[PDB]
């Protein structure tokens, strides 16, 4: 009775979502065409599935989320893959003409006639639902379209629906290595648009995970296709609890109100461990003790910001599989008592444990070993501040030599506009750092 | 930097509430003298002795 | 405080070597009950572990599988009689009959 | 004849009321499905206690369960045992507290108390002559603490001359189990104790501690935590429920260790309590059991007796047992052990004898003693809330709810006040 | 009644105990598998001497296991008759002393001896009307001179009335196990004349020296050493076990046989001992027993009484026997060697008889001896430790440990002193 | 009544005066304005012994700070306490005497010291008769040396009758500060010797293995230092501000301690100092007092006395406690360590007992002692300065300030006779 709907825009996040849904179809055994494979299936109070999938009266299910974008090959492919069979045909909308890396385009000009069919399909998934808890949001921030319909519809999302609870999982452009040339403005724009209308967000900058993903699986030329399971990974794990006996529990609208201390601070950058490839997996013991090191590592970042330079917030640990209560007592035992991590003078407790049962899946060609003690950490800590300077830097630049600014001009958003954003991230800025200091 | 002394020995326990603190035994010792009435009965002024001390004592 | 080297040679009997106590030593004999009647109870399950000697530390005690009444009947733990398996979908939720609410009701 | 309705909420409450009744459901022999096995006459004369009366002899509990989130009573019916509840007593919400206390006591908590408080007088009047109650939830969990103090509050203003009791699993530093404790667990007390006749602090890291220094196993779960204070439940009342030299009802307990009106906290701790391998090694003689109801480390509290200055306890004596070493031994205790209790109430220790021994053994202590040692737990509770309040730290969470900033400081005063009075009670001389 | 107990520490401590508490096993009639199957009911009178009792008939030992090497507590447990020991009494760390004194009684025991001392105390505190302590260690090494001794200062303090006994198997030059050895023995005894009431030291050189010539058993191995010392500590504790014409306990001992406070040094003997060869050939009387007690190489240090004269000794047979030839043979050695005992004391040997002897003998003889030649021992020690210290060889481990040479240099002369004031009487004549 | 005056003669007198005006105001109640908080009554009773009247009730702590340094002596004024020195006391040069012994004692401070002892003169006729001079400096230092002693030197001149009394912090061997530490420490002593009545050397490193081992502090600072020797300079003089048994003004310890007119330096020690964690339990009975007075590690001296004899001990119980104890404790240690204690002294140990403890505690007790031991102290001392003169390096700084070579040489073997002299009676036999 306990559903979620979510939400994915642009190409970015069209795919990201593919990997995602290939480990969710895989974890409650739904078979790829929509039908149940054990045939033994009985009723009566067997529908712990109804989280993400739902009934259709007659047969197969329907996964409860909505694509979005307005360049048709990335869409298209979904349809013409092996998974045509499963999405609802007419919940995969589709756009004419791409937003062409422009915010304006994708946020005044083109984008205001596709929002309105996305907000209608909505209308259709949430009605069905009866105990809905909240939404989750992916979007590539690095793009204009990404931004605009990433973005719009959020805003749309604000005054409709109301106080329900609503997650992103935002990923900015690398600190050294990026595609787009015109990735900062986009980028700084959006950084408005999600601060006072979402209320939680995750850091998954890309290079980090190609540095996760050459330490551990020893591959070297990982792929696109790489890096979107492990974040099918992550997403696995901060809705597990949900759906699964346990002994403690952590629901979507708990995240809420234990990692957010202000309204205004509502970043937060997550790690993940282990992460060992099947050569190396059998050669360790996966303990607890060795296990819960690994994630307070800087060299597992899934953000490229390194904790050390200032002090912790607030972190939460889920863990998973076969874990006992004495093993996680010790653990942070051990991390409290050590010195290269230090906290603020305001936080004597800030740690929200988590215990589920079902383990990890392991998804057919991929490259996460199969093991049994697992960790999905998501923490706000004042460090991250590293984001935005870095980025910070790369906007003013631009604007001094008032370089591509004439496409913005193009579309009629105002040249003031430019103006106000600057003004908003100063003002994240300010308050980062006025936190961290003491009493 | 903490300047000057900034002295944290703190080599007396503190908190401590001794209201006898500051009661010079030449003082009581000799000049008690309370209740024990005239009773006769060696036990009753037996055990009234016995707690004339302890209160002493403590 | 030494090795039980049993050997038909005098010089390595021990049992030969230690019956100039005043009596038969108590100590000899019970040791060798101890490997006769160990290797019955593994016969009875069946160990062979290339000697008796890695069966020899834990086949002797005598604590019980049941309390002898000195202390609460908490068993040997939860985690101990508990079998595990590994496939996906084991330990889903059940939504027993108590709260497995269909209709809504509407008036108060 | 005084018959006690249990009602406890919350998911830490529902696992604790979960087990629970195994033991009390052992003690009296009655099978999972409801029917009687019994043994002896006396188990079966006295049942009224805890049981009602049904058809074909089936005897289901007098029990509430509360709970806003679907998880936790859903698994705890899956179990065994689980089929002794009567579907009716149960009411549970479809939006979850989320921590957040004032979500637990003013808007979630609110409207759904109407039907709980329904149920609840329904049992009330069923009894001959209602004895009292008895309350098990969590101080630092959100539906436990968050509407369960509510639901105690309003008791009170209806049933004035009963007798209220509660068992409070409180957070200790030691192990954290949610960042936002130090608020929830603060503000509670001030609720608790202006209505709250009696309390028993219980802290799981006592629990764990004990674990491994008594009974020596090597991996635990929670499991084993549920059962060591299943029984400690069981000592409160089990002179109660059977026949004994000296019987000893629940006022009882309440006239002979309560002070005073504002001083209503105290610690319970069980023995014996022997590892597996000693299981052969030891003897059920009372001298052997007298030791480990005194010794600083075998009491479930968080606070150390040591440091503490006793004002009053009980002991709980169970089996067939003479009354000279129990006796004798209380005095010898205490005298060689004056320096570190009250010289101003002679002979405070209460002693009872019931001769029932729990099954599987032949004598049992339960003490229920209060040392001014408590004050440690909310020092430290409240020590840690300071450095939580100066920066307003997490504090828009509570404002968005009704809740204003007065509750917070007048509930801050009224805690400070409770801890100044168990030193003021200690440090002076007749 | 009259009952005592045991502490052993070290490796040395650890054998010596099993083989004696196995010994006095066999003597009261206690199996493996702790039933009772002795016979006569003389042996159950009084068991509760070294025993206690336990739920199910069990009995169990007064024994206290320490160490801080596990191997040692793994090695006995493994064992038969190990598994009669309570583990409760098992305490250890996990460390090692690596033959360093200052390691086994600054740096290390501190931390892990809090824990032994409240097993001793509340064990002895058990039982009824305590008698003693007899402690087994070793000098030469390097957790039994330490450990022990430092819970030999703590347990004389807190009890300073009841008497106490040691075993000490003080290394000598001619077999060598350490080559640090005078150290930790020359400043063990520094420490513990002056607190340790009896001590009977034990020399190992004279085990092989026995072992070779009256037993002429070819090859011989630990076990068999161990064994005689049992027996001698197993008689040295007889009528405070079974009846006799003159019950002799061990306050009698020591009252008869220590002339002043400083003196307090005596060496033991065990008979009758026969090699293999000739057991059956030869009687069972009071002449042969009486001769072969007296022998040099009787005796159980590397101590030659000749060379020296006795002060006082004291005989405790065992089994029937004619007291009058007991009184005859004890006159008649006295009397043949006028020169080998001191003139200014008139009557210096004691006797006693007990009812029941070893099982398998018709009786036998435990001999302890305090003569002038115990100076020898000493002696040569005080010669190694000067050569060794002079050139301050081996010293920075010491010295980086806390320790201080002042110390060392204390105890170095407190050896001379007490050497000298020894040897005095020798020469010394009314 | 009975009063005396404070001299402190530069930074280490500052500080050290600092500290102890800090500490002082507490035991006799003076807030930071000198206006009285105090509870009882006694607390003013004998307050004149320190203290000045002056309109306004406000008390006046009768002080004078000497130095050569401005940034030093006005960083006290600026902390806390430091404005209970009226400024009229405020005398100070200009220029500094840059660690020179001549600089300070011959040329600039012979031309500055007069005006201080026109208000040391003035201090005196203030009181109704002055009781003696108690004055701490630096030998280690030049300033306080260099016109410190100067200012020693005359003030016995003009009252041959008062006594005086010396805190001296001198150079210690494992960590040095001057280079002109040989010169200004050997030199010094002998105008000292000649002139101080009572001298109580104390070395800096003894803090810190006190502070180290016994106190535990991770990190002690000059503050932490200063605070141990404040509560040790209370311990000479504390049973003069308060009723007693036995009260000893400075007069008795003088005529207690002094065996013949030359040795007047003496080595002293503070206890008990539990450590920053020490738990609460148990209470700081008699019996542990005395055993850690006489640990040879609580010694503030470098050199451990036990190198030597004690010529005699004097002790200064504080708190309410009967002197059986005293007594005894104090006559029972002697007879176990008597192979320290000299011969023709029979009964070399004084008990003095006083009512008023340091704040924060039941009893505790300061010592003073002289023994044999600080012939190592100024023995390495006076190898240092012996290897400085033919060496004949820095000498050209004191050989320019109007001295020459006949001066040096005479405080040489001056000081070579005082190691003999002390020497001589260390090994006389009665
Ligand atoms: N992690 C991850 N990021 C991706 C992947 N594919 C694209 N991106 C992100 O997308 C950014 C480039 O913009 P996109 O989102 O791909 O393109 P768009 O949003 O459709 O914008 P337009 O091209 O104008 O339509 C890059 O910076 C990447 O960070 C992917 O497979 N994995
Ligand atoms: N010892 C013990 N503690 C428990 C158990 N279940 C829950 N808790 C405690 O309850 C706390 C979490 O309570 P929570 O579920 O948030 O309470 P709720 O929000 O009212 O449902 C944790 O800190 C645990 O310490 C249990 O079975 N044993
Ligand atoms: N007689 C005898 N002596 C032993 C035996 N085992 C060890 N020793 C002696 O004990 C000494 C070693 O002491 P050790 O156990 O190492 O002392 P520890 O290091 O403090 O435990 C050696 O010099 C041996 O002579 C034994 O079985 N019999
Ligand atoms: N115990 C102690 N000794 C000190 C302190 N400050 C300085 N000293 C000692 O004083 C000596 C040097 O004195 P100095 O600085 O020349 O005094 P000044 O010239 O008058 O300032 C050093 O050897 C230190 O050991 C202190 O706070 N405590
Ligand atoms: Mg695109
Ligand atoms: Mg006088």
């Amino acid at each position: 009775m306990r559903e979620v709907i979510s939400i994915h825009v642009g190409q970015g996040g069209i795919q990201v979502g593919n990997a995602c849904w290939e480990l969710f179809c895989l974890e409650h055994g739904i078979q790829p065409d929509g039908q149940m494979p054990s045939d033994k299936t009985i009723g009566g109070g067997d529908d712990a599935f109804n989280t993400f999938f739902s009934e259709t009266g007659a047969g197969k299910h329907v996964p409860r989320a909505v694509f979005l974008d307005l360049e048709p090959t990335v869409i298209d492919e979904v349809r013409t893959g092996t998974y045509r069979q499963l999405f609802h045909p007419e919940q995969l909308i589709s756009g004419k003409e791409d937003a062409a890396n422009n915010f304006a385009r994708g946020h005044y000009t083109i984008g205001k006639e596709i929002v309105d069919l996305c907000l209608d399909r909505i209308r259709k998934l949430a009605d069905n639902c009866t105990g809905l808890q909240g939404f989750l949001v992916f979007n590539s921030v690095g793009g204009g379209t990404g931004s605009g319909l990433g973005s719009l519809l959020l805003e749309r999302l604000s005054v409709d629906y109301g106080k329900k609870s609503k997650l992103g999982f935002t990923i900015y452009p690398s600190p050294q290595v990026s595609t787009a040339v015109v990735e900062p403005y986009n980028s700084i724009l959006s950084t408005h648009s999600l601060l006072e209308h979402t209320d939680v967000a995750v850091m998954l900058d890309n290079e980090a995970i190609y540095d996760i993903c050459r330490r551990n699986l020893d591959i070297e030329r990982p792929t696109y296709t790489n890096l979107n399971r492990l974040i099918a990974q992550v997403i696995s794990s901060l809705t597990a609890s949900l759906r699964f006996d346990g002994a403690l529990n952590v629901d979507i609208t708990e995240f809420q109100t234990n990692l957010v201390p202000y309204p205004r601070i509502h970043f937060m950058l997550s790690s993940y461990a282990p992460i060992i490839s099947a050569e190396k997996a059998y050669h360790e013991q996966l303990s607890v003790a060795e296990i819960t090191n690994s994630a307070f590592e800087p060299a597992n970042m899934m953000a490229k910001c390194d904790p050390r330079h200032g002090k912790y917030m607030a972190c939460s640990m889920m863990y998973r599989g076969d874990v006992v209560p004495k093993d996680v007592n010790a653990s942070i035992a051990t991390i409290k008592t050590k010195r290269t991590i230090q906290f603020v003078d305001w936080c004597p407790t800030g740690f929200k444990v988590g215990i589920n049962y079902q383990p990890p899946t392991v998804v057919p060609g991929g490259d996460l070993a199969k093991v049994m003690r697992a960790v999905c950490m998501i923490s706000n800590s004042t460090a991250i501040a590293e984001v935005f300077s870095r980025l910070d830097h790369k906007f003013d630049l631009m604007y001094a030599k008032r370089a591509f600014v004439h496409w913005y001009v193009g579309e009629g958003m105002e040249e003031g506009e430019f103006s106000e954003a600057r003004e908003d991230l100063a003002a994240l800025e300010k308050d980062y750092e006025e936190v961290g200091i003491e009493t | 930097p903490q300047f000057s002394n900034a002295s944290q020995i703190e080599v007396g326990d503190r908190s401590e509430v001794n209201h006898r603190r500051f009661v010079s035994q030449s003082k009581n010792v000799y000049g008690n003298f309370g209740k024990f009435d005239p009773v006769s009965n060696p036990g009753i002024l037996a055990s009234k002795t016995k707690w004339h001390h302890h209160l002493q004592s403590k | 405080a030494e090795k039980y080297k049993n050997e038909q040679e005098p010089k390595d009997n021990t049992s030969i070597q230690r019956s100039w106590l005043p009596y038969k030593d108590k100590a000899l004999q019970v040791a060798e009950n101890n490997l006769i009647k160990n290797q019955t109870l593994n016969q009875t399950k069946g160990f062979t572990p290339f000697n008796p000697l890695i069966t020899y530390k834990n086949n002797m005690s005598q604590v019980q599988q049941h309390d002898i009444a000195t202390s609460l009947p908490i068993g040997s733990g939860e985690h101990s009689d508990q079998k595990r398996t590994n496939q996906p979908g084991e330990f889903r939720h059940v939504r027993t009959d108590v709260t497995l609410i269909r209709n809504k009701p509407v008036t108060k | 004849m005084r018959e006690i309705v249990h009602i406890q909420g919350g998911q830490c409450g529902n696992q604790i009321g979960a087990k629970f009744w195994e033991v009390i459901s052992d003690e009296h022999g009655i099978d999972p499905t409801g029917t009687y096995h019994g043994d002896s006459d006396l188990q079966l004369e006295r049942i009224n206690v805890y049981y009602n009366e049904a058809t074909g002899g089936r005897y289901v509990p007098r029990a509430i369960l509360m709970d806003l989130e679907p998880g936790t009573m859903d698994s705890v019916r899956a179990g065994p045992f689980g089929q002794l509840f009567r579907p009716d007593n149960f009411v549970f919400g479809q939006t979850g507290a989320g921590n957040n206390w004032a979500k637990g006591h003013y808007t979630e908590g609110a409207e759904l108390i109407d039907s709980v408080l329904d149920v609840v007088r329904k049992e009330a009047e069923g009894c001959d002559c209602l004895q009292g109650f008895q309350i098990t939830h969590s101080l630092g969990g959100g539906t436990g603490s968050g509407m369960g103090t509510l639901l105690i509050s309003k008791v009170r203003e209806e049933y004035p001359d009963r007798i209220m009791e509660t068992f409070s699993v409180v957070p200790s530093p030691k192990v954290s189990d949610t960042v936002v404790e130090p608020y929830n667990a603060t503000l509670s007390v001030h609720q608790l104790v202006e209505n709250a006749d009696e309390c028993m602090v219980i802290d799981n890291e006592a629990l764990y501690d004990i674990c491994f220094r008594t009974l020596k196993l090597t991996t635990p779960t929670y499991g084993d935590l549920n059962h060591l204070v299943s029984a400690a439940m069981s000592g409160v009342t089990c002179c109660l429920r059977f026949p004994g030299q000296l019987n000893s009802d629940l006022r009882k307990l309440a006239v002979n260790l309560i002070p005073f009106p504002r001083l209503h906290f105290f610690m319970i701790g069980f023995a014996p309590l022997t590892s597996r391998g000693s299981q052969q090694y030891r003897a059920l003689t009372v001298p052997e059991l007298t030791q480990q109801m005194f010794d600083a480390k075998n009491m479930m509290c968080a606070a150390d007796p040591r440091h503490g200055r006793y004002l009053t306890a009980s002991a709980l004596f169970r089996g067939r047992m003479s009354t000279k070493e129990v006796d004798e031994q209380m005095l010898n205790v205490q005298n060689k052990n004056s320096s570190y209790f009250v010289e101003w109430i002679p002979n405070n220790i209460k002693s009872s004898i019931c001769d029932i021994p729990p099954k599987g053994l032949k004598m049992a202590v339960t003490f229920v003693g209060n040392s001014t040692a408590i004050q440690e737990m909310f020092k430290r509770v409240a020590e840690q809330f300071t450095a939580m309040f100066r920066r307003k730290a997490f504090l828009h969470w509570y404002t968005g709810e009704g809740m204003d900033e007065m509750e917070f400081t007048e509930a801050e005063s009224n805690m400070n006040d409770l801890v100044s009075e168990y030193q003021q009670y200690q440090d002076a001389t007749a």
